[PDB]
């Protein structure tokens, strides 16, 4: 996703 | 430590300037302790030239 | 919409229909306020509730008894606009009728005789206007609805452990409405405890033994009892099979002569079932097995009378050889075990140290009140008060629903006060948790967290003034004459009015509302807090409160949340979402029987929610038809899940469902980052209306409803035709559809016309309709600011290309054209309000007069006799605005001005200058000034020449309602007088005074003429007194504040264009300042000689992750091209040819695969008016998650004319020279943001001065100073830069001698000053000697 | 600066509840019984030298 | 999560799936912010110690 | 506290705050609406007292130093000895002397 | 004292104060009067409990309250800077700008060196004196804006951005003085300050003295300090589109249309290239001397002719005189052109080095700006790969689910092996869309 696993 | 070494440092107008003020200034007081101005906090407070 | 709103709809592209509209936007402030105010209701809230709970007042005497009949609320004394003038809460009086009654007769029951009734007068109470805000002393303001935990009970437990983490700890809560909370927790030793109001734990049992439960009941409450008998010498036990499961036979297990169990046989499922089957209910045991058990009751020697053992003892060899002496023949034991049921509470009596009921209620009283011993009467009643009075606490009904649901109770009704039922069940519920038998509960999922809209709030503060103001009544029942009390003697409502002043002036949730742009005061209403009062502090606040709960789907926007410190805290209520009665936000969905979705909608709790699998609205239909997916995506409880269509009970609305009012309003949402939309979202909001503001030309569709529901445009009530339109107003004609209006025509719409916000922003509208238009219900008539043909407009659609620039957008910096400047593109029109105040001084009165001492007439040319500037004046900094003399402290000049003054023979004066002037960096044309002067005192020309215009004003305001009245009612008579009695020529000549004279044959239209005969004289005399109370609060009051004699509050007008140093930004989360502006021949251009707008720089890009700006410029190239097509087609030879060729475009649209709606032909006029409104700039409606996809966007592109990569070929202005690659430039839709360098930027060399620090002060025409703190000092100190840090330290601000000798030094060209120790220095050594501590300064 | 003579002395209040108590330090006397002789609580008795 | 995001950017992506992460995004936001305020205490302590 | 008890009754009666002139019908004869406006005299109000600004500000903090000078009159009043220095040198012993005398 | 509305308003030492004296006058009064040792008693200790409020308030018991909302301080309470000629504005990029440089808004300038303005016109016979100075000077009537250009001359200063976490926070800028109401700040500079232009603010302040003057220009001047105190590496240095222009001009290239020519030297070069049938760099071969060998100063090279790019032959042009011939030509990277500075900066010293980097900025700019470089959408491009890789994946994730129902694997393994296909297939496109761009 992204940043964090998120993004 | 960084915390407890801070802590530590002789000079009253230094140590009272960071934290703790009433305790350093009554542990001060009784003492009759004597600041020579060694460092830059006391001077910067004193508004003397580092 | 008229002429199909003027034809812009443009086109939805996207297929997901909604099945209902939006639900009104303000709807969570309105219905709760309505809710408050009421209308005697008898119903849950809204003062009768407080009212009911604070009446009957009891006697404290046994005879007098205050009790509540009903309330009223009269008409507001001012109106809004006059309340924002005054600076006066716009609020209603608040009347209570109350019966006095004595208490019965003497000796006689009940129902005494003599009652004295009587209506007082509580005070005023803050009415919500229409568009859902308040006026508080003159200014807006919004109550932000707040989230919070609420009252109920809680069930948790500990993830951080013991010291050492190897444990686990459970615990119960229960939180009321109002009063003590109630905790109950197990410690590591499993030993249970209870905190009262937060405080010192406590032993658990100690509760149930203030109860009035005795120590053999506790254990009977919370043991399951093992039986066992004496017999024949011998010890049995009644066995209950299942008992044994999981153990091993520590001996022969056996009955009717088997052996069931070999001792040392481990017990199996086989053996208990054995047992079970042959009905074996009673085995022999050993006198060991026995004495490991807790006697559940006292046993006493039934011959000697005296006690073997008590309750909850452990038993041992002793007491059961005693138990067997005495002859009993049953024993009652404890059934526990180490996993499922434990004893726990048998512990907890060991820990306890109180021993009944007394010594529980005088501990609890310790506890609550130390240092004094409580009589039992005092510990009884405390105690009693605790939990068992709703006057002292209260669960209240939604407490009471929750708690009852989460005990499993069968109804949700119940008492506001704790029964000792509840609390053991609560007790009990711990004691199953921590045995293993069910779960505790989470507290943050949205079930278990509600809101408190305005209407509970101020109905919390209005309840606790009732309170005192009950306190104050039942003092006054007992002093003064007991026999003699009217309610009104009885009542002083000075404390619930301080309470409800209290709330809306000083309270957190009470905001200065927001009113920037339409979306920033439309957002602020549906805003909702985790802070303020009954909420977390931040230090609270952790990860936990911040993050995005799952639950939060449909009902709190994941998106818009502020950047920064209060994110996670403050949300935004999703635009589908309702807060129901209890205050739980509820979202919709769509009811699926089989495979068929119905159009009934089913809000739902986010508990109720959790029950059923719900499919995506995006899920593909047949249409009805049937679900066409065999396989849909769905959710339930947490997990999300690929499920069968018959599965399916629900199915969302829209994707809209899921964001904020703000976050729905980017297009290409699905290609943007959550951060940067975030950003985009919250950045809305700071957009400046612009004078020439223009909808956008890629909207997400809902920028309509947000300017009609925000309240700044002005719509029609009901179908009619435009009489008139104006700059000024606006009169319709209504009954043209339908022909609703009947007992008298039309209705008049005032504009507000260049009025100052908040924020110093002018809020205007704009008439959209024409004389003779016709307009349907809801059609918009005038555009409010922000705002284009109804149509939401934050920014203007300008021309961008995306590519490096010299360097000038490094970094986020923006470059713009000056033809944006040439054209007043992101030019903002500003309002700002100065005032002044002449007050009585001891010295004597200072004096607003054009009288000013040593001033020029060129000083003094644009101010009147009074010392006011006149309207229409420019002013420019340092220019006066209000003349005004102070009475000077007066001193004798130095003998060297003596001599100055003498040669020159000016003579001084009294008085000084003080006049108000304009502070540097602002400017613009004088718009209104506003003079209050206090009662009574001499009135000169300044009081009296805007009176008098004031008075013209309201005269000419009653010659024109007066107009359109008569023209809007003999309009009517004339059609009826008409009908049966036909005189054309005859009826046109009388007088219009005559018409009523003439009757009509016997008929029910006689009654017609009859009524409207009436209503013209009913309602002339309305408008007559309505100008009469104009005449009088012109003429009288104002109120000033004690020491005031006049107040003058002058407006100026600022104009201001776009800057270096502005920020600009676009909704994808886009921002930056303006770095440069370089002169159009400089700028980028088309080959056709088009220059672009803006350059923004492509690296702002990759990084980001907001693909969506980069659609809204393609398509916007798109958009950019059609609309100059069909232009050209409006140019020339133009045809409704043109029309089939836009119907095709539009159907084309939809032509391609997938069409959201569709729309053609039309009559041929009206396709000519929406020719050119559409073609000047075409529109785009491209909705959230549903949206327009890269395919037809390559197609309209095509119709466009292409790139269909929507790069094109651009030219350097500078050179000539192309630029080496093709370059991406399309129409994007950018906001110029509140943060303007005319505000920020500021200067100071020398200025005010603080008293005690005398540190640098910021004056009013002075700007103050920065602040140089330690980690700059740091910086300093790094640099080893000894003379500067001193500066900072000495010369540049506390040293008065230093200041001064450095500011002299300086004009006269020198060295640095000697330094002076700082006066703060001085300031802290002379507090150090106040404290008795000696300090001394040391030589060497 | 100016001053205000006290018709009864009184002990000042960082030397006293600060903790550990400076005055309490020197006189050998816990907080409790420095705060009840200063408060008036009890008498203190001393120099009884028999 | 056992499902990924099958979607890019480019393409676009199911509500769901920006919903699910908007989570992620927020702890983000929430971490730098509560970030700033962490190492200027850090630094203050380095800095008062040495 | 006259007035005080007397503002009460009127609020509890009237139903609304009372003007300066009824007050002073209400006090009794020798007092006027001007005696009741000079009357209301209030309390000190804390330099402490909190106003909520970003950094715990006390409204001590906003309130300028009248008392002290500013600088620049200063460097304006030293021109002026100057200046007038300068001119009382050009002029004769004698009429430099009434001047510096008057 | 009288606020401006003529109200009063008091430390609230003042009222700690009165009720000690209240206290203290009592007592004496009940001495004399001879009270009975009750009333002393209670009198003595209220005096103690006045003089522990007025000393620390909350110390000992419940703390004074002027209201119950607010307690009293107390003087332990008072004991536990601002700057004049300082200002702030939003700050704007200023590409145009020296490393020295920073610009300054005229009316700022105006206000913060206002004595010395005031000095020089008196000393320059613009005004009799200050005071007619100060008078003209709000008029702002014309000469008095020359003067301010003869007031900075040669002097510097401070710009701050909070927060000020290193030293490099605050530095020191010669101001040119500018129309328009925004600080401009140099690009090379924005790194150390964690500077950005989406509306950042800045302060600035005026050093006084020729001392301060002295240690700001010494000590505190940007181009002073180049690299960071931290890890010693180039802190002020070429980023964005500064790299995005130089990789733009050096980079490889079929080179079909320039290929072949012999440039007769860096100049003639230089000047076919701005020419024509030269775009995005050429193949050719360039004459440039090269050299710069150390450990001598001699240097020369006798012959210097390499295979080039246009960009890269324009890169010797400027200003590298400190050799690296072979580190020129080697395409342009942001961390090349970071050990570019560097090497320059230890190897031909720190006021050249300071000229590179203004060179190296200006260049990279200019050729930034006309390279062309946008983001279409199809800018972005997807691999053929993935939908085969998807496909892949969920034939996969079929056979661990078939494996699953068998109960082969546990519910954990499962989960496992559909995490780890799935992080491995995520690996696979990326991969997929890297080559899809890397190779043309
Ligand atoms: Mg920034």
């Amino acid at each position: 996703t992204x940043x964090f696993x998120s993004g | 430590g960084i915390t407890k070494a801070s802590l530590a440092t002789e000079s009253f107008i230094s140590a009272a300037s960071f934290q703790e003020t009433t305790r350093v200034l009554t542990e001060a007081a009784v003492a009759g302790k004597r600041d020579e101005l060694r460092g830059l906090k006391e001077n910067v407070i004193v508004g003397r030239l580092i | 919409y008229s002429y199909t709103e003027k034809k812009r709809i443009r086109k939805d592209f996207g297929k997901r229909p909604q099945v209902l509209d939006v639900p009104y936007l303000l709807s969570i402030q309105l219905d709760s306020f309505q809710k408050f105010i009421e209308q005697d209701p008898e119903g849950q809230y809204g003062l009768e509730a407080a009212f009911r709970s604070v009446f009957p007042i009891q006697s404290y005497s046994g005879n007098s008894e205050l009790q509540y009949v009903s309330y009223r609320l009269g008409e507001p004394v001012f109106d809004v606009q006059e309340c924002q003038i005054r600076g006066v809460t716009y609020s209603a009086p608040l009347r209570v009728k109350l019966r006095l009654v004595i208490y019965e007769r003497e000796a006689p029951e009940g129902t005494v005789k003599d009652i004295k009734e009587q209506e007082v007068y509580m005070g005023e109470i803050p009415l919500m206007t229409d568009n859902g805000t308040f006026v508080i002393n003159g200014t807006e303001r919004v109550i932000v609805s707040q989230l919070h935990r609420s009252p109920g009970v809680f069930f948790d437990s500990d993830k951080g452990k013991t010291h050492s983490s190897g444990k686990v700890l459970y615990n119960a809560r229960i939180i009321p409405y109002r009063g003590s909370w109630l905790d109950f927790e197990f410690d590591p030793k499993d030993n249970l405890f209870v905190r009262i109001d937060r405080r010192r734990k406590l032993p658990a049992t100690i509760i149930l033994r203030a109860l009035n439960y005795t120590t053999e009941q506790i254990l009977d409450l919370f043991f399951e009892k093992v039986i066992f008998e004496i017999r024949d010498n011998k010890l049995q036990m009644e066995l209950v099979p299942e008992r044994l499961r999981g153990e091993t036979a520590s001996f022969d297990i056996e009955a009717n002569g088997k052996v069931y169990v070999e001792k040392g046989r481990r017990i199996t499922a086989r053996h208990i079932r054995q047992l079970e089957k042959d009905d074996v209910k009673l085995i022999e045991v050993p006198v060991e097995y026995i004495a490991g058990k807790v006697v559940a009751k006292d046993y006493i020697d039934e011959s000697t009378g005296e006690l073997i053992c008590a309750a909850n003892m452990e038993l041992s060899l002793d007491l059961l050889a005693k138990l067997s002496q005495s002859g009993h023949k049953r024993i009652e034991t404890l059934f526990t075990n180490d996993l499922d049921h434990g004893p726990y509470i048998s512990e907890t009596l060991r820990v306890d140290p109180t021993n009944d009921r007394l010594s529980a209620l005088v501990e609890i009283y310790r506890m609550m009140r130390p240092g004094e011993p409580p009589t039992r009467e005092a510990a009884e009643s405390l105690f009693e008060n605790l939990f068992f009075s709703e006057d002292r606490y209260d669960l209240s009904a939604v407490g009471r629903m929750k708690f009852n649901r989460s005990l499993l109770r069968e109804e949700i009704e119940g008492s506001g006060i704790l029964s000792k039922d509840d609390i053991i069940d609560v007790m009990k519920k711990l004691i199953d948790i921590r045995n293993g038998k069910g779960e505790v509960d989470d507290i943050d999922h949205l079930g278990n967290r509600r809101i408190r809209s305005v209407g509970e709030m101020a109905e919390n503060q209005f309840r606790v003034g009732l309170v005192r103001v009950e306190r104050a009544v039942k003092e006054r029942l007992s002093l003064g004459d007991l026999d003699t009390l009217m309610p009104q003697d009885m009542i002083n409502a000075k404390p619930i009015s301080a309470a409800v002043k209290e709330f809306f002036g000083s309270s957190q949730l009470s905001q200065f509302m927001d009113q920037n742009n339409p979306l920033s005061e439309i957002t602020h209403k549906r805003r909702i807090s985790a802070l303020g009062p009954g909420g977390l502090t931040r230090e609270r606040a952790g990860f936990e409160v911040r993050d995005v709960h799952p639950t939060h789907y449909g009902r709190v926007c994941p998106i818009e949340t502020p950047e920064g410190p209060n994110i996670g805290l403050i949300n935004s209520l999703s635009v589908y979402a309702q807060t129901n009665e209890y205050g739980f936000l509820e979202t919709p969905y769509r009811k699926v029987t089989d495979g068929v979705v119905t159009d009934e909608i089913h809000y739902l709790s986010a508990i109720e929610e959790g029950n059923y699998v719900i499919a995506q609205a995006n899920s593909n239909l047949d249409e009805e038809g049937h679900f066409v997916e065999d396989l849909v995506t769905c959710r339930s409880k947490g997990e999300s899940s690929l499920f069968s269509r018959d599965q399916v009970d629900y199915m969302d609305v829209s994707t809209q469902q899921v964001v904020s009012v703000g976050a729905s309003l980017i297009p290409f949402l699905e290609h943007d980052d959550a951060n940067r939309a975030l950003m985009g979202a919250n950045m809305q909001r700071q957009a400046v209306p612009t004078l020439r503001a223009d909808k956008p030309l890629v909207g997400t569709g809902m920028e309509r409803a947000v300017a009609v529901d925000s309240g700044v445009t002005a719509v029609a009530k009901r179908g009619g035709v435009v009489q008139y339109v104006d700059a000024s107003r606006i009169v319709i004609k209504v009954n043209e559809d339908e022909m609703y209006p009947g007992e008298a025509g039309i209705d008049i719409y005032n504009l507000t016309k260049y009025t100052r916000s908040n924020q110093n922003t002018c809020i205007n509208q704009m008439p959209c309709v024409s004389l003779g238009e016709p307009v349907e219900r809801g059609d918009v008539l005038a555009d409010g600011p922000s705002t284009d043909l109804g149509e939401l407009a934050l920014g203007q659609n300008m021309r961008v290309a995306f590519m490096p620039w010299n360097g000038y957008n490094f970094e986020d910096s923006i470059l713009v054209s000056e033809r944006v400047v040439q054209e007043d593109r992101f030019t903002t029109i500003h309002i700002q309000e100065l005032a002044c105040v002449s007050r009585d001084t001891k010295l004597g009165p200072e004096e607003i007069t054009a009288d000013i001492p040593n001033v020029g007439e060129a000083a003094l040319s644009k101010l009147d006799e009074s010392g006011i500037v006149y309207i229409g004046a420019e002013v420019t900094g340092g220019d006066i605005l209000v003349g005004k003399v102070t009475p000077k402290g007066e001193t004798q000049l130095t003998p060297e001005e003596k001599l100055l003054r003498a040669i020159f023979g000016e003579k001084a004066s009294d008085v000084k200058d003080s006049s108000l002037r304009v502070p540097n960096g602002v400017s613009g044309t004088v718009i209104d000034v506003q003079v209050f002067t206090r009662d009574g005192v001499e009135k000169d020309k300044r009081a009296l020449e805007i009176e008098e215009m004031q008075l013209k004003q309201a005269k000419k305001d009653l010659s024109e309602e007066l107009q359109i009245l008569e023209a809007g009612l003999f309009s009517r008579i004339r059609a009826v007088l008409v009908a049966g009695g036909v005189e054309a020529e005859k009826l046109d000549k009388l007088p219009r005074d005559r018409w009523l004279e003439l009757g009509l044959t016997d008929e029910e239209k006689q009654n017609q003429l009859e009524q409207l005969a009436e209503q013209y004289d009913e309602l002339k005399h309305e408008f007559e007194k309505k100008l009469e109370a104009k005449r009088r609060k012109i003429t009288q009051g104002d109120d000033l504040a004690p020491g005031v004699l006049k107040i003058v509050k002058v407006y100026l007008a600022v104009k201001r264009r776009i800057q270096p140093g502005d920020k600009m930004a676009g909704r994808h989360g886009n921002k930056g300042v303006i770095s440069k502006i370089n002169p159009i021949e400089d700028m980028p251009y088309d080959e056709n000689g088009t220059p672009v707008d803006i350059v923004l720089n492509p690296l702002g890009v990759p990084s980001r992750m907001n693909i969506g700006q980069i659609l809204e410029t393609h398509l916007g190239m798109a958009a950019k091209g059609i609309g100059d097509k069909i232009n050209a087609m409006l140019k020339q030879q133009q045809e409704v040819a043109k029309l089939r060729e836009f119907i095709q475009r539009a159907y084309d649209l939809g032509a391609d695969v997938r069409q959201k709606v569709d729309l053609s032909t039309f009559s041929d006029e009206e396709v000519m008016r929406l020719a050119e409104n559409l073609r000047k700039g075409m529109p785009i409606a491209t909705p959230v998650f549903d949206g327009a996809k890269e395919a037809e966007i390559k197609e309209l592109l095509k119709l466009g004319d292409l790139p269909t990569s929507g790069q094109i070929r651009l030219y350097d202005g500078r050179t000539g020279e192309q630029f080496e690659r093709p370059v991406t430039v399309g129409y994007m839709y950018m906001l110029k943001l509140n943060h303007l360098v005319d505000d920020k930027m500021h200067a100071r060399s020398t200025g005010s001065y603080s008293l005690v620090t005398q540190q640098p002060l910021g004056g009013k025409a002075q700007f103050g100073g920065q602040r140089f703190g330690e980690m700059e000092v740091w910086a300093l100190e790094a640099y080893g830069a000894a003379y500067t840090l001193q500066e900072m330290l000495t010369v540049k601000s506390d040293d008065v001698n230093g200041r001064t000798k450095m500011y002299k030094n300086i004009v006269d060209g020198n060295h640095q000053m000697e330094p002076g120790m700082p006066e703060s220095f001085n300031v802290l050594l002379k507090e150090i000697r106040s404290l008795g501590i000696n300090i001394e300064l040391e030589d060497e | 600066m100016g001053h205000i003579e006290l018709a009864s002395p009184t002990a000042h209040i960082w030397f006293l509840k600060s903790l550990p108590s400076r005055i309490g330090l020197l006189l050998d006397m816990p907080l409790r019984d420095i705060e009840r002789v200063l408060y008036f609580e009890s008498y203190v008795v001393i120099e009884g030298g028999m | 999560i056992e499902t990924p995001i099958t979607a890019n950017f480019r393409e676009g992506l199911n509500v769901l799936q920006y919903f699910i992460s908007t989570h992620g995004a927020r702890k983000g936001l929430a971490d730098t912010a509560l970030k700033t305020a962490n190492s200027g205490y850090l630094t203050r302590r380095l800095v008062d110690v040495a | 506290n006259k007035l005080n008890r007397i503002s009460r009754q009127m609020l509890q009666e009237m139903g609304r705050e009372p003007t300066p002139e009824e007050l002073a019908e209400r006090m009794l004869m020798p007092e006027d609406k001007i005696r009741k406006v000079l009357k209301i005299a209030k309390e000190p109000i804390s330099m402490e007292t909190p106003i909520g600004d970003d950094e715990d500000s006390h409204l001590g903090d906003f309130i300028e130093d009248t008392t002290l000078e500013l600088p620049l009159d200063s460097a304006t009043t030293e021109s002026l000895r100057a200046a007038t220095h300068d001119v009382l040198a050009g002029l004769t012993a004698r009429e430099a002397k009434v001047l510096r005398m008057r | 004292v009288p606020l401006d509305g003529g109200r009063f308003a008091t430390s609230d030492l003042n009222d700690l104060y009165r009720r000690v004296i209240n206290r203290n006058n009592r007592l004496k009064r009940l001495l004399d009067l001879a009270a009975p040792d009750i009333i002393v008693r209670n009198e003595k200790r209220m005096l103690q409990e006045a003089v522990d409020a007025l000393l620390d308030n909350g110390r000992r018991g419940r703390a004074i309250t002027g209201s119950n909302k607010r307690p009293l301080k107390s003087l332990a309470d008072m004991i536990k800077k601002r700057v004049d000629y300082s200002g702030r504005s939003v700050i704007t990029v200023g590409p145009y700008l020296r490393l020295h440089q920073c610009g300054l808004p005229k009316k700022m300038a105006l206000e913060l060196f206002k004595p010395f303005i005031y000095g020089k016109l008196e000393l320059r016979g613009l005004a009799t004196t200050i005071k007619a100075a100060k008078k003209m000077v709000e008029r702002e009537e014309a000469v008095v804006w020359d003067i301010l250009d003869e007031v900075i001359r040669e002097h510097p200063v401070l710009l701050n951005r909070a927060p000020t976490l290193h030293r490099l926070g605050i530095q020191a800028f010669e101001p040119v003085l500018i129309e328009g109401k925004a600080i401009q700040l140099h690009p090379l500079v924005c790194a150390a300050y964690n500077a950005d232009f989406d509306g950042d603010q800045m302060a600035v302040h005026v050093p006084l003295t020729l001392e301060a003057q002295l240690e700001a220009r010494a000590l505190m001047m940007s181009t002073n300090n180049i690299l960071s105190p931290a890890n010693g590496e180039p802190i002020i240095v070429p980023s964005q589109d500064v790299v995005l222009g130089l990789y733009y001009m050096t980079r490889d290239c079929v080179n079909a249309k320039g290929e072949g020519m012999v440039l007769t030297g860096p100049k003639e070069a230089e000047r076919l290239y701005r020419s024509g049938l030269a775009s995005l760099h050429a193949r050719v071969k360039v004459r440039i001397t090269e050299y710069e060998k150390d450990a001598n100063g001699e240097l020369v090279a006798k012959t210097s002719l390499k295979d080039t790019t246009v960009g890269r032959a324009i890169l010797w042009m400027i200003v590298p005189k400190g050799l690296p011939y072979s580190i020129v030509n080697q395409a342009l990277g942001k961390k090349a052109i970071s050990k570019m500075l560097n090497t320059c900066y230890r190897i031909l010293g720190l006021k050249p080095t300071v000229i590179f980097a203004d060179q190296i900025m200006y260049t990279g700019f200019a050729y930034a700006a006309r390279s062309g470089a946008s983001v279409g959408i199809d800018d972005m491009v997807i691999p053929e790969k993935k939908h085969e890789i998807i496909s892949e994946a969920e034939a996969e994730v079929a056979e661990i689910q078939e494996q699953f129902q068998s109960g082969l694997v546990t519910a954990g393994e499962r989960y496992n092996k559909v995490i780890d296909i799935w992080a491995a297939a995520n690996d696979r496109v990326s991969k997929a869309m890297m080559d899809n761009l890397q190779t043309e």
